[PDB]
């Protein structure tokens, strides 16, 4: 179980 | 008139989770921002920050003082702002403190956008404990303060525009000024 939310700069 | 912004312009950050950013405030080694940063888009309108508070570990979040990336060491939640535990002191912290103020009490805001400061101006709280700011997107995050001789007294941590053009936010233990609550409605 781990956030998977795509990071954007 | 408005207090002198430049030791308030030093300890401004950009903090961004996942997709969603604001601006952050960094003194000693701790930046201070509201938690609605840990909300997606979706998550927005009805939070449930205990359980986001869980789903979000320590490098999830991205902290950046201009071009430096901050590595954040730790986080916790006070009422309505994040703390953020970062591995370098602000070398630019003032003596400061937090003070919560009352309404008819005056104080300078920062507005800042993505971690950048962008205009400094004089507000004043009115009676329901909203604000007529001149904020934009962008501005969550931004903080007020008063300079009483070397010392800064940060007093708004602002949140979220009403629907009337009115601000609102919270003091820097993430208590709200009025009956407000951190969602989007
Ligand atoms: C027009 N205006 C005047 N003051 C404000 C302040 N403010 C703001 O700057 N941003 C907000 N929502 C976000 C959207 C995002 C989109 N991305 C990619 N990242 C974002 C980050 C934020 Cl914070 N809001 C709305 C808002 C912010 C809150 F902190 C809150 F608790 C409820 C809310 F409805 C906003 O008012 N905009």
């Amino acid at each position: 179980g781990t956030d998977t939310t795509l990071e954007h700069h | 008139m408005a207090f002198p912004s430049g030791k308030v312009e030093g300890c401004m950050v950009q903090v961004t989770c996942g997709t969603t950013t604001l601006n952050g405030l960094w003194l000693d080694d701790v930046v201070y921002c509201p938690r609605h940063v840990i909300c997606t888009s979706e998550d927005m309108l009805n939070p449930n920050y205990e359980d986001l508070l869980i789903r979000k570990s320590n490098h999830n979040f991205l902290v950046q003082a201009g071009n430096v990336q901050l590595r954040v060491i730790g986080h916790s939640m006070q009422n309505c702002v994040l703390k953020l535990k970062v591995d370098t002191a602000n070398p630019k912290t003032p003596k400061y403190k937090f003070v919560r103020i009352q309404p008819g009490q005056t104080f300078s805001v920062l507005a800042c956008y993505n971690g950048s400061p962008s205009g400094v101006y004089q507000c004043a709280m009115r009676p329901n404990f909203t604000i007529k700011g001149s904020f934009l997107n962008g501005s969550c995050g931004s903080v007020g303060f008063n300079i009483d001789y070397d010392c800064v007294s940060f007093c708004y941590m602002h949140h979220m525009e009403l629907p009337t053009g009115v601000h609102a936010g919270t003091d820097l233990e993430g208590n709200f000024y009025g009956p407000f609550v951190d969602r989007q409605t």
